[PDB]
RNA sequence: AGGGCUACACACGUGCUACAAUGGCGCAUACAAAGAGAAGCGACCUCGCGAGAGCAAGCGGACCUCAUAAAGUGCGUCGUAGUCCGGAUUGGAGUCUGCAACUCGACUCCAUGAAGUCGGAAUCGCUAGUAAUCGUGGAUCAGAAUGCCACGGUGAAUACGU
């Protein structure tokens, strides 16, 4: 099983690995490390006069931080508690068999 | 018992590894002359054995992905001058002194709001 | 039992879908998407026709979903994991035998089995296509798929069945597949009739037949046809693929 | 934005996503090479009969907070004045000033 | 050197001699020495007779010259006569095209008419 | 232009209503709005008057106007010179 | 609903493309970065000279798709011509988006082949991966960049001095 973590924190995210890598070894299961992929940055520019002057902007930038881990060998117990897990608000998690 | 350096110019990568032998090149798989046409690139990529006389005591591999000629080039020596600065700590001095132990940093200026490039500003004229 | 529609039941047209299994298989080859081990085998017959397979049955755009800005080509190419409604998880093809299993008899999983080839073991056809279209109007899977192959046998049994086991690897006419069908059901429902060929030059693929949604239990007749104004892409003339390359 | 165009776009957005399935389909033979010139003649009098507000390309995006049609960005829904002010009191998550 | 009632250059490779005739262009050109399989690298100054001739044969397939600016003037009469908005751009002598003309729009207009 | 495979583009009112004119004959001018409509094989013998933005002006169809677009004949701009 | 903001004796500003041989054309062949995609990015296959069309894999993406970088390089040709330079203008024939491209779209093929031979007085940008020059992406967006915002490739000149 494969579950990937998605967030703007990067604090938040390598809170949520943690956790789940604490509890993937407790229901007695090998998880390939969590390990991090490319980071995305939407970027955005915009005029921050209401009228005219087309060369004042600001530049703001929005990223996004994915982290993957994995489950080898899926002990049964794993699956559901793995699945039933209450995750910090502000996370994406994708588990997908 | 071979050593390796890793080497950077602009945005290339290159990773590198001699061995003792007679002079052989290799670069993705292909030879020097082949896969560097321009002439410069060439003198670029063996003045730090030409300066060492190793040109033909020790035989070089590598590989290099990213940048363009002139990076790639560049990239290089500074892979080999890290290798044979650790083949033999001994050398670090004299390879040092022509300044090819250090990593170049310039890197292109982004483009900035205002301006037609980094710098470029658009005309006006008082005409 | 009976076919019947529970959530969402409001649509004009069942369209049943036939792969001519050697045509099929042949594009596959052409194109070099990967050898399947349904074709891998792809081993000669006695009669000509059981290479005409269900490939699907798909009931229509059911109003309610259409009135929510959804239309037949999303309909189609999604189905029940259609937004905003219906919208349930989404039937990869990419990834089959991961769907849910069905519950399946095997009564029903051996027949269909004789006409869906590529079902069951490594492939799960059959999951998949329940996902795609069956789960969300909440049908009875020993019926739903029976009721395809009921429609299947019946029409290799028509006249229509009969051309192709006739005309087996040799170039043909719509007009003398329009004989055919008509012969059998009539020469009112040949419109329903929609083919699709590939390569150069043709050869037929897939047959879809656009049945009334009324008329999808009780056997086929003059009046179990809802003629549509698309023929299909096949045109003049087209080869009925034998089986190899 | 005056109330009214405010309002014409929830008239243009209804009629859009009510005749999108009829729109479609009835497009749908015109594009089709093969097929009878009796039913593609119809249909081209047909679709245009039908009303124009219900057509996707009719409606024009307006920040959903003050109805400005210029200066849009998709990922807010928001003209670039209201992006900039919801920034700068951190009511957008993630987003902030970025430097490179 | 004689085609279509003009001389063709005669120190100039065939593909590039032969889109002196007007009504050929280039795609033209390469077609003629290749229907009359004549080579392109060829000049005209050391050909056969015969090998001219093939040649003036594959040019007679178009229409050329006269025949052509006839047509061409024809159907710019047809316009100016129907009087659409499109022949009065070619009355007033303006671009027909669509293009502005609050500026540039020389090429039709001409060089320019001070004021006053 | 239009496609060719979509077929020659006309409003169906106006379409509609040079049928009453070429069977019920009659000889009288025809109010349009339809710019868009291109000019039929039908039209030719009947004056039908094109809005130009302010006015309706009459266009008396031939042989020659066929496949362009009746506006292609209400001029919409007013300019004697400078 | 239709038209207008796209009007044109003219004046000014900001750009693009040129005037050629450090170049045009044909064949052959190297080396990037950054970014976008959900009912969206759309391969492979078939059709078409081409814009495109049909069919339909994969991908909510360090995996799939956009999407083959170009200048460069080798071999050939043109031989200093208003030219094999330039590509404006206009006729003919198409495609696609869209209820709909007459006024007023982008693009394609065939033909056409203008001004321009490096720009008076004045006047602007830039001190290093900068100027110069070459390609790539994005936002807006049904369709409609030579603009804007970003990204790499090649890569100078000269500062005695006040
Ligand atoms: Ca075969
Ligand atoms: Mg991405
Ligand atoms: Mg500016
Ligand atoms: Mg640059
Ligand atoms: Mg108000
Ligand atoms: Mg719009
Ligand atoms: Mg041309
Ligand atoms: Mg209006
Ligand atoms: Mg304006
Ligand atoms: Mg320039
Ligand atoms: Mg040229
Ligand atoms: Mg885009
Ligand atoms: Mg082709
Ligand atoms: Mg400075
Ligand atoms: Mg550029």
């Amino acid at each position: 099983i494969r579950i990937r973590l998605k967030a703007f924190d990067h604090r938040l995210i390598d809170q949520a690995t943690a956790e789940i890598v604490e509890t993937a070894k407790r229901t007695g299961a090998q998880v390939r490390g969590p390990i991090p992929l490319p980071t995305r940055k939407e970027r955005f520019t915009v005029l921050i006069s209401p009228h005219v002057n087309k060369d004042a902007r600001d530049q703001y930038e929005i990223r996004t931080h994915l982290r993957l881990v994995d489950i080898v060998e899926p002990t049964e117990k794993t699956v559901d508690a793995l699945m039933r897990l209450d995750l910090a608000a502000g996370v994406d998690v994708q588990i997908s068999l | 018992n071979q050593y390796y350096g890793t080497g950077r110019r602009k945005s290339s990568a290159a990773r590198v590894f001699i061995k003792p032998g007679n002079g052989k090149i290799v670069i993705n798989q292909r030879s020097l002359e082949q896969y560097f046409g321009r002439e410069t690139a060439r003198m670029v990529v063996r003045q730090p054995l030409e300066l060492v006389d190793m040109v033909e005591k020790l035989d070089l591999y590598i590989t290099v992905k990213g940048g363009g000629i002139s990076g790639q080039a560049g990239a290089i020596r500074h892979g080999i001058t890290r290798a044979l600065m650790e083949y033999d700590e001994s050398l670090r001095s004299e390879l040092r002194k022509a300044g090819f132990v250090t990593r170049d940093a310039r890197q292109v200026e982004r483009k900035k709001v205002g301006l037609r490039k980094a710098r470029r500003r658009p005309q006006f004229s008082k005409r | 039992l009976a076919l019947q529609a529970k959530q969402y039941g409001d649509f004009d047209r069942y369209v049943l879908a036939l792969s001519w299994q050697t045509g099929f298989c042949q594009s596959q080859h052409d194109r070099n998407r990967n050898e399947r081990d349904e074709c891998r085998l792809q081993t000669e017959t006695t009669n000509k026709a059981d290479f005409l397979t269900v490939f699907g049955l798909w009931p229509g755009l059911p109003k309610s979903v259409a009135a929510r800005g959804v239309d037949e080509r999303r309909w189609m190419r999604f189905g029940c994991a259609t937004r905003p409604i219906p919208n349930l998880p989404e039937a990869r093809a990419s990834r089959m035998c991961s769907s849910p299993e069905t519950g399946l008899s095997l009564e029903t999983a051996a027949k269909l089995s004789e006409v869906m080839p590529g079902a069951g073991g490594r492939s799960c056809l059959e999951r998949y296509e329940y996902a795609k279209f069956g789960a969300c109007f909440g049908f009875d899977p020993d019926a739903y798929f029976g009721t395809m192959v009921r429609l299947n046998q019946e029409i290799k049994e028509s006249e229509a069945g009969k051309f192709l086991a006739d005309n087996y690897g040799k170039t043909v006419s719509r007009r003398d597949f329009d004989a055919a069908f008509a012969k059998s059901w009539g020469k009112e429902n040949v419109k329903a009739v929609k083919l699709t060929c590939q390569g150069n030059p043709a050869y037929l693929t897939e047959i879809q037949i656009s049945i009334k949604a009324d008329a999808i239990n009780a056997p086929l007749s003059a009046n179990s046809f809802l003629p549509q104004p698309h023929p299909g892409n096949c045109g003049k003339t087209f080869v009925i693929d034998k089986a190899g390359y | 934005a005056k109330q009214s165009m405010k309002a014409r776009e929830v008239k243009r957005v209804a009629l859009a996503d009510k005749y999108f399935a009829k729109r479609a389909e009835l497009k749908a033979i015109i594009s089709d090479v093969n097929a009878s010139d009796e039913d593609r003649w119809n249909a081209v009098l047909k679709l245009q009969t039908l009303p124009r507000d219900s057509s996707p390309s009719r409606q024009r995006n307006r920040c959903r907070q003050t109805g400005r049609p210029h200066g849009f960005l998709r990922k807010f829904g928001l003209s670039r004045i209201k992006v900039r002010e919801a920034a700068m009191r951190g009511e957008i998550p993630g987003l902030k000033k970025a430097s490179w | 050197a004689r085609i279509a009632g003009i001389n063709i250059p005669d120190h100039k490779h065939a593909v590039i001699a032969l889109t002196s005739i007007y009504g050929v262009g280039k795609t033209r050109s390469k077609a003629i020495l290749a229907a009359a399989g004549i080579a392109e690298d060829v000049k005209i100054s050391e050909l056969s007779e015969g090998q001219i001739d093939t040649l003036r044969d594959e040019v007679a397939k178009f229409v050329v010259e006269g025949d052509l600016r006839r047509e061409i003037s024809m159907s710019i009469k047809r316009l100016m006569d129907l009087g659409c908005y499109r022949g009065l751009r070619h009355r007033r002598g303006l671009p027909v095209r669509g293009q502005r003309t609050k500026t540039n729009a020389r090429t039709r207009k001409g060089p320019r008419k001070p004021i006053k | 232009p239009r496609s060719l495979k979509k077929g020659p583009f006309i409003d169906l009112h106006l379409l509609k209503k040079v049928e009453k004119a070429v069977e019920s004959g009659d000889k009288k001018p025809l109010r349009t709005w339809s710019r868009r409509s291109t000019i039929f094989p039908n039209m030719i013998g009947l004056t039908i008057a094109v809005h130009n933005g302010r006015q309706h002006v009459p266009v008396f169809v031939t042989d020659e106007m066929v496949g362009h677009k009746l506006g292609e004949f209400a001029p919409t701009r007013t300019y004697r010179g400078h």
